[PDB]
């Protein structure tokens, strides 16, 4: 009720889910949906008991190569996981009926670790996960083996790293999808601190999957900053729905009709068409042959916009099955539509232009790398407010093996434990079935 | 699609490079075994290298975007990802660096294209790269004296014209000869010797330079005195410059 | 009559500058150049002397297959070869960041404060005078409290040491003349009493520790090494116990209430701490230059005098050395400070002002911004139409889309008298240029300018930031070359032509009007001149200590 | 017979090293001491030159009541006033953190996959080799592709190379030896079959960038260099584009998944980058001192080579320059490596031990602590009750605490073969120390110490950690001085008794173990003797480019 | 007013702007509010305190339980009430930086 706005709701097989949602029951404010999946990812935390396990033995702690020679301890940790798991569990829950969820997983190798949300409500962010996560299983290791206080702190290093010579857990054989707070290019941007490669490992590489949790992500993280506050709340909305949540089909249907044998540039042509069809825009001058198009609704046109450049980055890399152009049809797209129209691309210029560094410094030597190791946090691609990773997560999700530095390479522990979670495997389904479900309460 | 504003030759070359309706008039005849050594990628008739398993032999995920999205052949077979890279001098060679990657991500699928000011880049699976590539050289999207095929050491797009009007090149890819008045490739795109050079015919004359080169200059068309198309570039500006302020 | 750079085009090439052909390939390759035959020789000598092979001009390409030129620095008759002019062959440029990087300005208000008022003790202008002596016996690094105390070297540090000023000229008559910066005496009278104005009765130290320190260590080094000497001399000066509990409020005064470091500290992923070039904002780069208090009626040669400090500076050393390395970006930044190419853009663009607003006498909006700099875009990319061979000099597109940008946003804030719009006139100009010659810079120069237009008035949290507040940590302008050292620029021409005696602080202002100082920051492009020429005299050498 | 300090002793006093009385006062203030004249000479000109007082020894107290005295340096017969222990004064300690800071390991595991896997293109010895040439000549700042670039001077930059290792050893064998670190030359027999088996089969660089670019800008610096030179020699050995997709991969492997950094980032209120003393942990201190590879069959000379190599680059260069400044704290550091002090101690502690348990045979527990730390306690400071000359050389308690509990840790680990019982030794010295004296050190020496016992084996977040793994910036020992290079020498203590080729990174030994480095690793105490005497010659001097 | 923004002694000469805040700080923070809150009578508290020098904001809790960390209290803060300031005197898209100056101060350089 403070945007007229409605959008109609789709899955990822293109079938109408719920028509005529009102536009804010898809904010990060208000969707119970997007806050269990970010208060999810705050307290969720992957533990290699294998790698603890094997650094032990091998006394290889503390980060690359590291080694001291003479403090091998040989436990049998994965062995008596599910010893050593009830017990870290116990340590963790604040009551034995809370929502603390410790699961093993390849057959005691690994564990899923949901720390429980009691903890966060009384803690400022969202180390506390990591932290009583680690000193969890470091207490029932010890506790289990009955290792002598001379040897413990071996555990330590197995399990945190070098930390706290370290700023980093380095060496640690945990993992969350967030980083640690030092770490945010600015306040305000721990959810975009998430590597490419994470999100695709959790949504087990479905584009659209993909595409919604970055989208979540990243659009969260907009309201977090304070981005979207006030004048640029409905932008960041409609940008969320239109590119992230495949709003009205606009995404869908635009690769539908560009699949085959489609291009950035048909993309582009189907995607203005559309806008015009359906009042988006219209023709504002006639210059000698060339039409300049205006709107009354810029927050609409760059939605619109931003559907498209996710299905032009879906059909330029679908078609080869391979995510390094995406740097290039984040670019073009926008650029190519900017000369067709007389309008902004989208974000203003902004996906452009992060566009330009992340072409850059995914080909280049002076930093960077392929797209996956990219995030909303990162210096080359934090330009965008929102609107350029998450096809960066599409283009990885279709990715059939060109990259070396793939999910595969830098997630697998993610990949194993995170894609666990329904949440945030499939988003967009627990997205827009809470939006439907608090349709009238907007 | 109407691509570009302007209403000078420049404006209208843009457009027809971008339109994949333009037939692009082909200049010269390059055999398929000319392309493979100009690309010196692999040798003719060398098996196409693989970077994974051919996707008919892998499990995709099920995703409704794979299955709506036709993989390029090169991608259905595995292939590696290479490249194709030119220069083109700032003396009207017929296409430039934006007009390249604006052109090609509206004419070719699958396409991965860098702009730079003194070379530009497209990446793609290696079988269909070869196809673009006879495009991109047979066509006028070539000159053999003003443009120039180049993987490296690309210095020369602003540098001044040799005696035979062919542009600087620190490593002579493309010797103009001036008992035919033609130009061969005598080297791969990456510098090294061809056993056999390829020819790539004469360079097109001055006058048909001025027709067909999509860059302005005060000698030829001045982006200046293309009031529409300088425009839509305010407007482009202006009303950037508004959105991020306000809506 | 003839344009600024036509000498520097007749100086390099044997063509007249308009023709359009020349020859190639029969050079020499490298045996043209007296500076690559001088390498060759070095190379063959460190490699035999070290047993490893090292510089070898026939590794990858063969350079000077077209003619490697000398550059003229802009504004002098010196011409070098670019090699001259890499900061690591150039102990000019070397120093000029020394002297930044060492330099920390440190109040005295909050500290006599403590001695009134914790200590009861007074505070005239003969304690400040003996405390000044005793800290420039300390500072370098000697002792004034504890016996057996071993020492540094005077010799070694012989640049290290603390000055002061303040705005009330009756109290700076009264301290020693030795240690004065003497505003009256180093500034025009108007510049004179807008800075004393600012300061009023504030009495500021400006520290400088030892070159040899400082490259020992790091910027972060500085404010820590004034403040402990401070507070020895402190404790000396107003004979405080040795260490009491009120000893800690100079140490909190000198290190945190009363400290104005030259830059910020930096993110994690580009971590550095205090005093290294990405936290210095681009308005006071362009106050630690001096060109504004020597050359005031001249607002485009202040304004291109901190385009040539912040080039050499953010994108030679900043960018390509911290942030990258190696051959680095050497004629990235001379594009801003040779041939006089920049200079006759900016001269174009402030007469083109000047005739038709009056400086600083245009409406402050978007159509002087569409105006300025379209015209003066035009201008420079023109240039390079019309002469081949200033094409061929500035081969690069990132270089020439930073200096047409340059003269752009320059000209627009001389206009305007406001750096904001001079900084919307620099992204329209490389949206023009990218138009014009359908290419710009280099593969990722313009992920800046394309966010560009959106950000210069945006107010969002990481987005808005008046254009002096901004600098090499501004998210957009994080990485890459041809636009820092340019921004400095934008951001001294509309003070240049209001004739503001600083861009963004008056205390980093006076603390470079100092006479003690290595180099020499009223002439930047002098000073890169005398070290392109191996005639600059550096800091902090070890010759002292090392065989003969 | 004699006690290893007695020498020294005698040297510096005219009385035997027993008396317990001496005089005062009449010994002429600083004119007893050559070098101190040699400072008040300095001063007066100095200060004349610029016209700024400076060194001046009426100001303050007068030093020189008592003898100033010379050190004798461990382990050599160079004796030296403690000026020329200062680093500041002495060239060798700052090429010995030169040679750290510009240093970074850099492995082509990954690098020849991208190579064979995304290019499909060959790896051999022999493109190891063309490459290893490239990025020599590359490395120290030249061009390989580009025309026109401008490079750094061959001379200026002579220390930059790049080295490669690999335990395979006839792949070793078929690389050029030029750019080879010799395994099976370098190290002992059993150390080399150590190192080879932890390399394996991986092919790592050690990479060099140049000493005056390390001094001009920073450590964090280093691995961004090395990796644009890394990825040029990539492009120009290999046969890339020159900027495909592909090279991005190669720049994440230099900078990221296969670098490791000499020390790590520090958190904010200590903010630098990479590659500063701060961030290099204890255990890999000890393994850039390379005293265990010559030194093997003596565990005490081995420990105390660490720990003067931390003591000086951890108290006098860190503490005392980065972190605090001035004077510094040159005697803090070179009570650990001067007189004969520490080794009397240790090599008492040593003998202990081996009479008594047998070189790593004691329990692992705190029995052996209470024994061992105890008694070697006791043995240190009865030398200072014994030996007036002793107590007023090491007048500072910071000094003899640190040096006490050094030999206690370290002797309490060569019993123990494990670090961790050495390091609540060196706790637990300290508290019999502060009982026995009633007196430790300055006034916030055992910040450290008192939590020291409860957090040696502590499990919890940023309390527990191997001694191996902490460092500098281990939360408790991140302030003070006389701590952190005696806890290096306590990392090496057990490793060396047990005769391992490496305390924690195989990596960084090896790395080390290169005669083309300026500062001899295997000899710190004999090139912290020769830069006093002012006979060190560093690189990164700017003579070749100032004026005669 | 006097274009002291950025730090400490920094100052930009010709930006100052003359805006009466503390005369209009009722409007001001009722509009600041509107933007902070997520719904009407949610726990958003703007309180303006020493007769409208001051004012105590406390960002709904609504904010926070979607976000990783706390720095939505300041960032949020802060920009509504730069947008309120502009707009309760319609500060112009050039000038409206320097409001964002004096609000936040040199960040993100900083
Ligand atoms: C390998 C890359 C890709 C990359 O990541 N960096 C390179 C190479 C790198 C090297 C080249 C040194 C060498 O030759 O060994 C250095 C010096 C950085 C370093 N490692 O020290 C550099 N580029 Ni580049 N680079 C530059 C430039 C440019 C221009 C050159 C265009 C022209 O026609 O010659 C283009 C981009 C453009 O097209 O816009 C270019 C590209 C390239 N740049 C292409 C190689 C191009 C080609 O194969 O020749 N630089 C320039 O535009 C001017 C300044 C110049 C830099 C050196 C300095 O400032 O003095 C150098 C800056
Ligand atoms: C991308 C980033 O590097 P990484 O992506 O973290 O490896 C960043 N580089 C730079 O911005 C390099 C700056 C100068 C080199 C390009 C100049 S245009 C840095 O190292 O902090
Ligand atoms: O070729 S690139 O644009 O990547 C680098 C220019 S130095
Ligand atoms: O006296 S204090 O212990 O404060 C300092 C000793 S250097
Ligand atoms: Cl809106
Ligand atoms: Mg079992
Ligand atoms: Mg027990
Ligand atoms: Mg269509
Ligand atoms: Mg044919
Ligand atoms: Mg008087
Ligand atoms: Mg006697
Ligand atoms: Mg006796
Ligand atoms: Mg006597
Ligand atoms: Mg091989
Ligand atoms: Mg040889
Ligand atoms: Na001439
Ligand atoms: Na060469
Ligand atoms: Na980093
Ligand atoms: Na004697
Ligand atoms: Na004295
Ligand atoms: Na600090
Ligand atoms: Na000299
Ligand atoms: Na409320
Ligand atoms: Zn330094």
């Amino acid at each position: 009720a403070k945007f007229e706005d409605k959008v109609d709701l789709y899955d990822d097989r293109g079938n109408l889910v719920e028509e005529q949602v009102p536009l804010e029951a898809l904010s990060p404010l208000r969707n119970p949906a997007i806050k269990s999946i970010v208060q999810g990812i705050k307290r969720t935390v992957a533990v290699n008991l294998e790698g603890i396990e094997n650094a032990l033995k091998t006394a290889k702690v503390g980060g690359p190569a590291c080694k001291i020679m003479g403090r091998e301890l040989d436990l049998d940790i994965v062995g008596n996981a599910e010893s050593i798991a009830a017990a870290a569990k116990e340590m963790i829950q604040v009551t034995e009926d809370d929502d603390t969820n410790v699961e093993l997983l390849g057959g005691g190798k690994r564990a899923l670790v949901q720390v429980p949300s009691a903890r966060f409500d009384v803690a400022a962010e969202y180390s506390a996960a990591p932290l009583v996560t680690a000193t969890a299983f470091v207490q029932a290791i010890i506790n289990e083996f009955d290792v002598s206080m001379y040897d413990a702190n071996m555990v330590k290093a197995a399990v945190l790293g070098r930390y706290p010579q370290s700023v980093e857990y380095m060496g640690a054989n945990i993992a969350t999808m967030l980083d640690i707070p030092q770490k945010l290019e600015g306040p305000g941007y721990a959810l975009r601190n998430i590597m490419v490669n994470h999100v695709v490992a959790a949504t087990l590489k479905n584009t659209l999957q993909a595409a919604a949790l970055s989208t979540i992500l990243e659009q969260t993280a907009m309201f977090e900053m304070g981005d979207a506050v006030g004048a640029f709340e409905r932008m960041h909305l409609l940008g969320l729905a239109y590119q992230g949540m495949n709003a009205d089909n606009l995404v869908f249907d635009l690769v539908k009709a560009n699949g085959k044998e489609g291009t950035v540039g048909s993309v582009i042509a189907d995607l203005v068409e559309r806008a015009l069809e359906d009042g988006v825009i219209k023709v504002e001058k006639e210059l000698t042959d060339y039409k300049v198009y205006g709107t009354d609704d810029l927050a609409m046109w760059n939605a619109y916009a931003a559907a498209g450049l996710m299905a032009a980055t879906m059909v330029n890399q679908g078609a080869a099955r391979a995510a390094q152009g995406v740097s290039s049809t984040l670019l073009y797209y926008n650029d190519l539509i900017e000369f067709e129209t007389g309008l902004p691309s989208v974000d203003f210029g902004k996906v452009e232009g992060t566009a330009v560094g992340f072409s850059f410094f995914s080909h280049s030597i002076y930093g960077g790398g392929g797209p996956g190791i990219f995030n909303g946090n990162h210096i080359v691609t934090r330009h965008s407010k929102g609107f350029a990773i998450p096809c960066v997560a599409a283009a990885m999700a279709l990715d059939a093996g060109t990259q070396m530095f793939s999910p595969e390479a830098t997630s697998g522990l993610i990949k194993e434990v995170f894609s666990q979670v329904d949440e945030f495997r499939e988003p967009l389904k627990y997205v827009v079935e809470a939006a439907a479900e608090i349709k009238n309460e907007i | 699609a109407q691509y570009y504003p302007g209403t000078t030759k420049v404006a209208q070359n843009r457009r027809n490079f971008c339109n994949p309706e333009y037939e692009l008039e082909k200049l010269r005849e390059i055999s398929d075994e000319d392309v493979v050594k100009i690309l010196g990628h692999r040798a003719p008739g060398e098996e196409y290298p693989s970077v994974h398993p051919p996707l008919e032999e892998m499990d995709e995920p099920e995703d409704a975007i794979r299955e709506m999205v036709e993989p390029i052949d090169g991608a259905k077979a595995g292939d590696r990802v290479r490249y194709i890279q030119f220069t083109d001098s700032m003396y009207f060679a017929p296409a430039q660096p934006y007009v390249r990657s604006r052109a090609y991500l509206c004419r070719y699928r699958g396409a991965d294209a860098g702009t730079l000011s003194g070379r530009q880049i497209i990446e793609t699976r290696e079988r269909d790269l070869e196809k673009i590539s006879k495009e991109l050289l047979e066509t006028e999207f070539f000159d053999p004296a003003r443009s120039g095929v180049r993987g490296k050491s690309v210095h020369g797009h602003s540098l001044r014209l040799d005696e035979d009007g062919m542009m600087f090149d620190m490593l002579r890819r493309q010797i103009y000869n001036k008992d035919t008045g033609r130009v061969e490739m005598v080297k791969n795109q990456i510098g090294d010797e061809l056993d056999e050079p390829v020819d790539l015919g004469e360079p097109l004359d001055e006058e048909t330079l001025m027709e067909k080169t999509t860059i302005y200059r005060v000698d030829g068309e001045a982006y200046r005195d293309d009031v529409e198309a300088v425009e839509i570039m305010q407007r482009i500006h202006v009303l950037r410059s508004q959105g991020g302020f306000n809506l | 009559a003839d344009k600024l750079f036509i000498n520097a085009l007749k100086k390099k090439f044997e063509e007249s500058p308009e023709e359009k052909k020349t020859t190639f390939y029969t050079l020499g390759g490298w045996k043209q150049s007296e500076r690559k035959t001088e390498f060759v020789n070095a190379g063959k000598e460190v490699a035999a002397k070290r047993g490893i092979p090292q510089y070898n001009p026939d590794i990858g390409t063969p350079l000077g297959q077209r003619v490697l030129m000398p550059y003229q620095v802009s504004t002098t008759d010196t011409y070098v070869e670019g090699d001259d002019l890499h900061f690591v062959n150039n102990a000019a440029m070397q120093q000029m960041w020394d002297d930044i990087r060492r330099t920390v300005i440190v109040g005295l208000n909050h500290a006599h404060a403590v001695i009134e008022k914790r200590l009861g003790k007074e505070v005239t202008p003969e304690t400040i005078t003996h405390y000044l002596e005793t800290v420039n016996h300390a500072m370098p690094g000697a002792a004034v409290v504890q016996e057996h105390m071993v020492e540094t070297h005077p010799a070694l540090v012989a640049d290290s040491y603390v000055k002061v000023f303040t705005g009330n000229d009756e109290i700076a008559d009264e301290i020693d003349p030795a240690f004065v910066i003497d505003i009256n005496k180093q500034f025009p009278e108007d510049q004179a009493e807008t800075l004393k104005a600012e300061v009023g009765d504030g009495i500021w130290q400006v520290v400088r520790i030892p070159t040899i320190v400082s490259r020992t260590c790091d910027g972060a080094t500085t404010s820590r090494w004034s403040a402990m000497q401070i507070g020895m001399s402190m404790i000396s000066a107003y004979k405080q116990a040795a260490g009491e509990a009120a000893t800690g409020d100079f140490a909190y005064a000198a290190k945190h209430a009363e400290v104005i470091h030259m830059g910020t500290y930096l993110p994690v992923r580009r971590a550095r701490g205090e005093n290294e070039p990405g936290g210095v904002p681009f308005g006071y780069l362009a106050d630690i230059c001096q060109s504004s208090r020597v050359n005031y009626e001249d607002p485009v040669r202040v304004s291109l005098d901190v385009v040539a400090t912040g080039a050499m500076l953010y994108d030679q050393i900043w960018l390509g050395s911290y942030m990258s390395g190696g051959v680095g970006f050497t004629q990235y930044a001379t594009a801003a400070y040779t041939d006089n190419i920049l200079d006759d853009f900016t001269y174009f663009g402030k007469e083109y002002v000047e005739d038709k607003y009056g400086l600083c006498e245009a409406p402050n909006n978007m159509d002087t911004v569409l105006d300025v700099a379209t015209e003066v875009t035009f201008y420079g990319l023109e240039q390079y139409e019309e002469y081949p061979a200033l094409l061929e000099d500035q081969f690069g597109g990132s270089q020439r889309a930073a200096v047409v940008a340059a003269a752009a946003g320059c000209s627009t804030a001389f206009a305007t008298g406001n750096a904001q719009t001079g900084l919307s006139g620099w992204y329209l100009s490389m949206y023009l240029h990218k138009e014009q010659h359908s290419r710009l810079g280099f593969y990722g120069y313009d992920l800046q300018d394309q966010c560009g237009a959106s950000n210069v008035f945006s107010i969002r949290g990481d987005e808005g930031l008046p254009l002096e507040l901004r600098g090499p940590n501004y998210p957009n302008y994080a990485m890459n070359v041809g636009h820092q050292g340019e921004y400095a620029g934008i951001s001294q021409a509309p003070h240049a032509a209001r004739g503001d005696a600083f861009v963004f602080n008056p205390l980093v202002k006076i603390a470079f009007a100092d006479d003690n100082l290595v180099f020499d920051f009223t002439n930047v492009r002098g000073e890169f001149a005398k070290g392109a020429l191996r005639e600059f005299e550096p800091a902090g050498e070890r010759a002292l200590i090392t065989p003969a």
